[PDB]
Formats: C-alpha cells, sequence, structure tokens
C-alpha cells in the first residue's frame, strides 16, 4: 500500500524497466551531488 | 481546441 | 510550464487531466497513484472567491494523454468520479496552505505502457531528497508564457531552494506545508509552472532504488517565470498521514 504506493511504482514501462533513460533524468541525478 | 470524446463518458 | 521541453512518449505515465465535461475543458493536472485514486490540488475543485466548487458529476479524468487537444484513441482511458476528498484544513482564505485533494475513480484502470502509478515517498526517501539544489521535475499542458497552450506534455527540471530565499520573494505566508522550486535570477537557467499546470505532479528519481516519488504538487506562483520569483508546491510528505487516512478509510 503506500508507504512507496503501489509496489511497482514510480519504475516506467518504457523506460526504468527496460533500462532506458530520457533526456534529461541524468540532470536530476547529477544534482543530487 | 479540444476534440470531441466518446459520448459515452459523458452520461 | 516555461521554457521546459515536450515530454517523450511514456515519460510521466502517472500524468492525469481533470477535463470538464461543460465546456469540454482541461481543468488542472494531477497524478495516478493507485489504480482506483487520483491525487491533485484542492484548488482545482473548490476555490471559493472564483466560486468555483466542481463536483464529481463535473468531472473527468483522462489517463495515459501525450497530445492535449486529441481523443488518443487506443491510449488514453477515461474515468468518472466516484467521490473527491479535500484536505479538512485546505486554507483558500489566506496562502492555499494543505492544497491537496484525493479523487476515487467509479472504476479501476488497467496499466499499460502509458499508465503506471507513481510512488508516494516515505520520511527517509523526503529527508534525503528535499534539499535545496536537487533538482525535480514538473509537466503538464499549462501555458507557455504567462501572457499558447502546447500541443503535448511540457517537462522542465528545476532546483529547490532555500526556505528563507522562498519567504524572502512574496509577501505571502509561506507554511512547513509547501516548499519553493526553480532558478535564481543570476543561474541563467529558467523554468516554472504555469496557469493549467496547477495540480500536476513534482517528482524526483531516488538514487537508491531508481523509482520516481512524487514530492509537491503544482499549487501557486505569481506570474510565470518572473525573475526573482519561485513556484510553490504542497509539501507531499507532511500531508501523507491524511492521505493513507482517506484511503483506508474509503
Ligand atoms: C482552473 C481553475 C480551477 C478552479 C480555480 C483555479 C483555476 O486555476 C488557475 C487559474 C489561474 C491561474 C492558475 C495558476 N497559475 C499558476 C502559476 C504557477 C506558477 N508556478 N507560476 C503554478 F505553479 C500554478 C498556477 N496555477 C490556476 O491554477
Ligand atoms: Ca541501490
Ligand atoms: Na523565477
Amino acid at each position: 500500500t503506500f508507504g512507496s504506493g503501489e509496489a511497482d511504482c514510480g519504475l516506467r514501462p518504457l523506460f526504468e524497466k527496460k533500462s532506458l533513460e530520457d533526456k534529461t533524468e541524468r540532470e536530476l541525478l547529477e544534482s543530487y551531488i | 481546441d479540444f476534440e470531441e470524446i466518446p459520448e459515452e463518458y459523458l452520461q | 510550464i516555461v521554457e521546459g521541453s515536450d515530454a517523450e512518449i511514456g515519460m510521466s505515465p502517472w500524468q492525469v487531466m481533470l477535463f470538464r465535461k461543460s465546456p469540454q475543458e482541461l481543468l488542472c493536472g494531477a497524478s495516478l497513484i493507485s489504480d482506483r485514486w487520483v491525487l491533485t490540488a484542492a484548488h482545482c475543485l473548490l476555490y471559493p472567491p472564483w466560486d468555483k466548487n466542481f463536483t464529481e458529476n463535473d468531472l473527468l479524468v483522462r489517463i495515459g494523454k501525450h497530445s492535449r487537444t486529441r481523443y488518443e484513441r487506443n491510449i488514453e482511458k477515461i474515468s468518472m468520479l466516484e467521490k473527491i476528498y479535500i484536505h479538512p484544513r485546505y486554507n483558500w482564505r489566506e496562502n492555499l496552505d494543505r492544497d491537496i485533494a484525493l479523487m476515487k475513480l467509479k472504476k479501476p484502470v488497467a496499466f499499460s505502457d502509458y499508465i503506471h502509478p507513481v510512488c508516494l515517498p516515505d520520511r527517509e526517501t523526503a529527508a534525503s531528497l528535499l534539499q535545496a539544489g536537487y533538482k525535480g521535475r514538473v509537466t503538464g499542458w499549462g501555458n507557455l508564457k504567462e501572457t499558447g497552450q502546447p500541443s503535448v506534455l511540457q517537462v522542465v527540471n528545476l532546483p529547490i531552494v532555500e526556505r528563507p530565499v522562498c519567504k524572502d520573494s512574496t509577501r505571502i505566508r509561506i507554511t512547513d506545508n509547501m516548499f519553493c522550486a526553480g532558478y535564481k535570477p543570476d543561474e541563467g537557467k529558467r523554468g516554472d509552472a504555469c496557469e493549467g499546470d496547477s495540480g500536476g505532479p513534482f517528482v524526483m528519481k531516488s538514487p537508491f532504488n531508481n523509482r520516481w516519488y512524487q514530492m509537491g504538487i503544482v499549487s501557486w506562483g505569481e506570474g510565470c517565470d518572473r525573475d526573482g520569483k519561485y513556484g510553490f508546491y504542497t509539501h507531499v510528505f507532511r500531508l501523507k498521514k491524511w492521505i493513507q487516512k482517506v484511503i483506508d478509510q474509503f
């Protein structure tokens, strides 16, 4: 249930699930130092 | 400018 | 979204569109957190100052979209609402403090490559990610300029700003239930959410487990992308107990 959410929440079919990155997510990851 | 949707969704 | 780009297909599978049946118009953005629950900003549904008070029957929720105006046959799903719950202490009189609402759908939706829920944060994730300097992402079909609307979903990545800076950019009283984000005038980069984007998600990607979490809801701003100004978002983690409660009560 929540805590996280629907268990498989936040993993995108077209990206995470296929190990593909979208064009600007790296920007985010890089800002976390 | 919104295209119409299936009448069925208004009800 | 101002100074943002077109999203990629399936980039934000949790993005929802609140659609009005008569007139048929985009009302606000929203997010899919379950197969039966949508999360939005309470001011998109109830805002007495302008005489706005929408009920179940006046809205439609459209999930799986990319194009703003077209009925994407075989891709998006349109659900009707069963119930709407507004936070009991939503403050429309003064600063839109606790600007959150939950909508229960008539039937569960099925996930697809374009429809998938977002995760809600937990204390630890909020703690480690909600730090000034860290960037989040906002999406929506809202205005492209303060003073038109895009053909597809737009996206922009913005840094979280130090609370002092947020408070010193406005006259409004900021509470612990909001945070602000955006670039400072001496940063070069621009970007902000705008009218039409209200209700949608501000999300971050955890570098620990690779999941996307929704940290904020687009709440308000003064103008769109003005220098010295920032966008304010509802702090989802601080209101989580309310979320859990209605979802495990209804
Ligand atoms: C669509 C109706 C629904 C009922 C009452 C609110 C009204 O919505 C709105 C009407 C006019 C402006 C906005 C709006 N401006 C906004 C500006 C910003 C920003 N960061 N600069 C934002 F995040 C959300 C906004 N939302 C807005 O959300
Ligand atoms: Ca890890
Ligand atoms: Na700004």
